[PDB]
Parts: C-alpha cells; structure tokens; sequence
C-alpha cells in the first residue's frame, strides 16, 4: 500500500460540478464534508484550465462563497453545483 | 484567427432577443444564449433571459439565471448548452465595451467557441436588417465579428 494511497480515499463524498458554459463533462469529484468551497473550485478550475478568479460556485438556488464549507451547506454524496461566471454588459 | 468560424442564429432565437431589446429602449437588457457547436460552426437554438438590473450603460444577469439554465439543459436530453450571451446598446451602436469584452473572456475561458452578442434596437442596418453583431475575442485576444447567417 503506497503512503499516498491513503490521501487518494480520504473523503467519500462525492460531487457533481456542471460548467454552466459550454457542453463539456461534468466533473465528479471526490470531496471530505471539512473541505471549503474554495478548495472544490480550485479543482475545478485546475481540471477546466481555468484561472482562479473568475467564476463561481452555486448550489441549490444560490452563490456560494468560497470561505463556507460543504459540511455547513448540508452538501451530501451525490449532490450537484454548478460553476457560473458573470454576465454583465455595458 | 477565432476558435469559432461562423454563426448560425434560428430566426425565433434571433427574434426573442431583439423584441427582448425592443421592449426596454431605456436599459440594456441581457440574456442567454443557448444552442451548441458543430465543428467551427456555433449554433444558436434559443435566447433566455431572467432576472437583471439595467441602466442606459450598464446591465448585470442575476447569475442564478446561468445557474438555472445550465442545470436544466444538463439534466435533460437535448445536447444543448448555453454557448455565449446577449445585451443591447440601445442608441450606443454595436461593439464590445471594456465591460463586455472582460464578460466575454471569461465566457470563452470555460467554452473556447463561445460568442457575444450585440444588438442596438433604435437602429437598423442599411435591403434592411436588424442592427446586430456577434463577436469573439480571437486568438491574438482582438474583438472580431463573426459571420452570422
Ligand atoms: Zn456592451
């Protein structure tokens, strides 16, 4: 058993990342409830080729910052986020 | 020169976002643009809009729009997707303002083919059409429109 391989389980969770723009795969990432939202987006944005700035978090019917946790979300295996970026015009 | 070679806009999605326009000469009005790729060729199926705030030179999306719509097209059947957005320029005419183009870098960053769409109700172009453009920062990171039929 490689040391790491302990790192690779940590955290059944599951979770489904939709990019709100574009068709491309949905991500299904492997979380702990003690993660941050932060800490999901980085790896989405690190699997997307995103920068880190630009986008969003929501879940259910709202934003989510990046400080909160998923266990304070009540977030649960399974369930679905969206990653969102700003639509505003002038 | 642009990750997408030409636009292909159905009439009816063409004709929400111009009476979506047309509704509000005194804002800006923004939406969704919603349809999918095909080789080069971007496709736009349908423009939705929701809840926003607008002035004269300035309009922001709710981003529970996006949110909503994404979730839906996903969730069901359709290879659909939300491939860029709209606003109008009401007397202003039709480009990409600084505002735009940071809003449309970003689009582009998640779905490389993704467009932005402009459209100025209080004019018409010239035969007569409706006064519109749809852009895309290229490669080289310039503003171009597309060839839209
Ligand atoms: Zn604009």
């Amino acid at each position: 058993i490689p040391t790491t391989e302990n790192l690779y389980f940590q955290g059944h969770m599951k979770i489904k990342i939709v990019p709100a723009v574009g068709g491309g795969s949905p991500l299904e990432l492997e979380v702990a409830p003690n993660a941050t939202v932060g800490a999901v987006r980085t790896k989405v944005c690190a699997m997307k080729k995103l920068p880190p700035d630009t986008t969003r978090l929501t879940y259910k019917g709202r934003a989510l910052k990046d400080t909160e946790t998923l266990e304070s979300l009540g977030v649960a295996d399974g369930d679905k986020f969206v990653l969102i970026t700003r639509t505003v015009g002038g | 020169a642009s990750a997408t070679a030409r636009v292909r806009i159905y009439p009816l999605a063409l004709a929400k976002v111009v009476k979506h326009a047309a509704s509000s000469l005194q804002r800006e009005v923004a939406g969704l643009l919603v349809g999918k790729s095909a080789g080069k060729v971007l496709e736009i199926w349908d423009a939705v809009t929701g809840e926003q705030y607008g002035t004269p030179a300035y309009v922001q999306l709710d981003e529970m729009v996006m949110a909503k719509v994404a979730e839906e097209l996903s969730k069901s059947d359709k290879n659909l997707y939300i491939v860029g957005w709209y606003h109008s320029h009401p007397g202003l005419d039709v480009f990409l303002s600084p505002t735009d183009i940071d809003t449309q870098k970003r689009y582009q960053a998640m779905f490389s083919k993704a467009v932005a769409l402009v459209v100025d109700p209080v004019d018409y172009a010239k035969i007569s059409s409706l006064k519109f453009k749809v852009f895309q920062i290229s490669k080289e990171g310039r503003v171009v429109s597309l060839p839209v039929s």
